[PDB]
């Protein structure tokens, strides 16, 4: 960052405690890409999804890794499962027809028409304090400018949310 | 154990591995070669078994989408705002308020847990329903997002045993017949 | 009675036993820190001695008053500097606070925002693996303080 202040960067961590070092470079501006990620924070934080419901250690593992589908056929529980291992975590913006729609209305519109499961908003408090929601309930209503958190096994078929309008993709 | 084995192997228990080739001493029914991938074994689909390698791909899945490191530590570390993650940083431990009625709105973003499909009021779709309408039911009443099935190995048919080994499936589509051991990831 | 070290040219006081002289975070903080001199000591119980004599000794010459004298607060572990205070007991206005010199807890009970100098020592090992990783202690504790508010 003394080279060129400008450049992201991506840094693996290896204890929690000292990631907050990155806080003190004044280049380091997490807003614009630099994240650091850190390993005891995320291992021993799937671990302890996993005390709650069994399997999110492996149900988001397979959420953001490029996953080699092939496929199988004569077996059972491996026909289900890679049908399983080939769903990721997209974004992209709503349109502006689900602009004043509540969350859970929403989320039928886009698992029954789209066929797009969507998990969280990011809903716009300040453009410099900006939260993540995951699955609020009827309290909220969508903004203009909120970003939509899918999952789905194609990136085609994630741009048809900011295509969606009540005039001939409805 | 005492009656008053009970589950014996049933204990659930999860694994960290420091190593990848190690996933195949766990269980017992593996099929497992050592070049078979760590994604494909059985204690890793169960979910019983979490290497610290499979967050090795986060970095090159971080890097295409800045959004998605961000939707996972949340998600996973339950708060960790960044105005809560300094106020660790600044001395010690965490520090206690007296509970202002704006930090109780700070409560009850979302409840992680899975629930089952053998009482309740979706017990009634958990039998022969389509997932599709199980999905829209959770929201449209109770407002949960069900976006995954904890599916039993054996619930096919296939010479009914004691194995209560579960893998897990990832959003399965509107189809997709349900059988009612399977137990739903909600929110 | 009478503390001015025979040569009569720095300052002396009673022996002082290590105790005496330690602080907890909330004991420094009752302790008045204005114009003192914040000394950071990342050290070991097996790391070699830097020999803290020679800092202390020209900051209590003869030459100021007692009065005038600033304190000094080694943050630093105690393990190290159980080791090092046979050659200070001797010296007026010195503690010592156990803790690291990167937990700002330890550099706000301190009240570094007053200090006239806070000097940072690596006390540690030196040629340990490289050349340039050397003092990567010292670089973000220095990263540390400038970047507190």
């Amino acid at each position: 960052k003394n080279y060129h202040p400008k450049i992201r960067i991506i840094t693996q961590m290896l204890q929690y405690h000292n990631k907050a070092h990155l806080l003190n470079i004044p280049s380091w501006n997490w807003k614009e890409g630099d994240d650091a990620i850190c390993l005891a924070e995320l291992k021993l934080g799937f671990i302890a999804q996993s005390c709650l419901a069994q399997g999110l250690s492996t149900m988001l593992a397979n959420l953001f890794s490029m996953r080699s589908f092939i496929k199988i056929e004569e077996d059972t529980w491996q026909k289900y499962y890679l049908e399983g291992v080939s769903n990721e975590m997209y974004t992209e913006y709503l349109s502006s027809a689900f602009v004043g729609l509540s969350f859970p209305t929403v989320c039928e519109l886009c698992f029954v028409k789209l066929k797009l499961l969507m998990i969280a908003i990011e809903y716009k408090s300040a453009n410099r304090e900006s939260r993540i929601l995951i699955n609020p309930g009827n309290h909220l209503k969508i903004q203009e400018g909120t970003l939509g958190f899918f999952i789905a096994s194609d990136a085609k078929e994630v741009k048809r949310a900011f295509f969606y309008c009540k005039a001939c993709h409805d | 154990f005492d009656d008053s084995i009970t589950t014996g192997v049933n204990i659930p228990i999860i694994t960290e591995l420091v190593n990848d080739t190690n996933v195949q001493f766990l269980d017992q029914d593996d099929d497992d070669d050592p070049d078979t991938e760590l994604y494909l074994t059985q204690p890793f689909a169960c979910g019983t078994a979490f290497a610290v390698s499979v967050l090795d791909s986060l970095m090159s899945a971080t890097y295409f989408n800045d959004n998605i490191l961000t939707l996972i530590r949340t998600l996973v570390t339950g708060g960790a705002t960044p105005e809560l993650e300094a106020l660790i940083a600044e001395e010690n431990a965490l520090r206690g308020g007296y509970s202002t009625p704006q930090t109780l709105a700070n409560r009850d973003r979302c409840r992680v847990a899975q629930l089952a499909l053998l009482d309740g009021p979706f017990a009634d779709l958990g039998d022969g329903g389509c997932y599709g309408d199980l999905f829209c039911k959770a929201l449209k009443t109770y407002n949960m997002l069900c976006f995954g099935i904890y599916r039993l190995r054996d619930a096919h048919l296939s010479t009914p045993s004691q194995c209560t080994k579960r893998y897990v499936i990832t959003n399965p589509p509107y189809e997709f017949e349900l059988v009612p051991t399977d137990l739903i990831f909600c929110l | 009675v009478k503390k001015y070290d025979s040569t009569g040219m720095f300052h002396w006081c009673a022996p002082k036993e290590i105790e005496k002289v330690i602080l907890t975070r909330s004991e420094a903080a009752m302790t008045v820190l204005s114009g003192h001199v914040v000394v950071c000591i990342f050290g070991d119980v097996s790391s070699a001695l830097i020999g803290l004599r020679n800092l202390v000794m020209p900051l209590r010459a003869s030459n100021f008053h007692y009065h005038e004298l600033k304190h000094i607060v080694f943050v630093g572990s105690i393990e190290y500097l159980k080791r090092e205070w046979e050659t200070l007991h001797n010296f007026p206005k010195v503690s010592i606070l156990p803790g690291t010199p990167l937990s700002r807890a330890d550099l706000r009970a301190v009240n570094i925002n007053l200090c006239d100098m806070c000097v940072i020592l690596s006390a540690n090992q030196n040629n340990i693996d490289d050349t340039s990783l050397q003092d990567k202690e010292c670089i973000l504790a220095s990263l540390n303080i400038k970047s507190m508010q």
